[PDB]
């Protein structure tokens, strides 16, 4: 049983998030199938399930912004979140509860980390020529690479005691 | 009225070989067959670890045990090992929405010190060395997606012409 996720990683506010779980080891016409998201603060939120017959359940917390959709023929099911603010930034999981375990969740998709970008820079980026903007766009590359290099070196030190301890 | 699951402590550090017991307390009774436990290491998805209060998922080593009933449940490691360093979530699959606990992150006490490190076996050492890569990759990937966020309004202004 392998739940395979696909979908975009970014979504602008008040737009719609859409994700796809491609089940490959069971049939979505059997049992239940849910969507669950993990907020950055290590907090899980049950979003809802699609049933074997097609009935659904939606967390009241999401109001009515969520609709879960199945495609019985391709053994897929879909998550759709409307009017997506930045409080919808999380890692989104599909997963199969199993009746034999009283619906404990024994299989999980690999997740999709979904960011919501306000992007309210109309008033700033207006005083830029398109040529200035394409320099600004390329300005991010050395900036990001710097951060990534800090990460890489942090773990260069964090593992050094381990390598020293192995040599001994 | 949703069932709140509270996990204490939220974080706890333990030295190898210790015996560690983390707890989960519900706001209202849940029958034992619906209380479950998951383990999540960074970079990968939660794994079902214990279902129905007292059943180990396959592959879960025997040093793990769990018990409880009513509104108080618990998970116990007998002789902790380096690889049990993870976050452990309880979950009830009884009343929808099927709520999780806040987690318990179990870290290795004084794990980042050559003083303590050289007393480990070579196996626990090289398993721990490789356990660093998922952590690093999550951090790098969080950076890459932050810059796709920064790249966005620039691309929206370049084409607003
Ligand atoms: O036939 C029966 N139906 C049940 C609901 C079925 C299970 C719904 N459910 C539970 C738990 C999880 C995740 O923990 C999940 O994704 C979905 C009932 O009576 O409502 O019995």
């Amino acid at each position: 049983v392998k739940l395979q996720q696909s979908g975009p990683s970014l979504v602008k506010p008040s737009q719609t998030l859409s994700l796809t779980c491609s089940v490959t080891g069971d049939s979505i016409t059997s049992g239940y199938w849910n969507w669950i998201r993990k907020f950055p603060g290590n907090k899980f939120e049950y979003l809802g399930y699609i049933s074997y017959s097609g009935r659904t359940y939606y967390n009241p917390s999401l109001k009515s912004r969520i609709s879960i959709t199945r495609d019985t023929s391709k053994n897929q099911y879909y998550l759709q979140l409307n009017s997506v603010t930045t409080e919808d930034t999380a890692t989104y999981y599909c997963s199969r509860p199993y009746y034999r375990y009283d619906y404990a969740i024994d299989y999980w998709g690999q997740g999709t980390t979904v960011t919501v970008c306000s992007g309210s820079d109309y008033e700033f980026l207006k005083s830029w020529t398109v040529e200035d903007l394409q320099k600004r766009l390329l300005a991010l590359d050395p900036m990001m690479e710097q951060e990534i290099e800090e990460i890489r070196q942090k773990y260069q030190s964090k593992r050094q005691p381990i390598l020293d301890a192995i040599e001994a | 009225m949703d069932i709140e699951l509270t996990q204490s402590p939220a974080i706890m550090s333990a030295s190898l070989g210790e015996q560690v017991t983390m707890t989960c307390t519900a706001s209202s009774s849940v029958s034992s067959s619906y209380l479950h436990w998951y383990q999540q290491k960074p970079g990968s998805s939660p794994k079902l670890w214990i279902y129905s209060t007292s059943n180990l998922a396959s592959g879960v080593p025997a040093r793990f045990s769990s018990s409880g009933s009513g509104t108080s449940y618990s998970l116990t490691i007998s002789r902790m090992e380096a690889e049990d360093a993870a976050t452990y979530y309880c979950q009830q699959s009884w009343k929808a929405p099927y709520t999780f606990g806040g987690g318990t992150k179990l870290e290795i006490k004084r794990g980042s010190d050559y003083e303590f490190l050289k007393s480990w076996t070579v196996e626990d050492l090289q398993k721990r060395l490789l356990a660093l890569d998922p952590m690093m990759e999550q951090e790098i990937e969080e950076i890459r997606q932050k810059y796709q966020c920064k790249r966005q309004p620039i691309l929206d202004a370049i084409e607003a012409k």
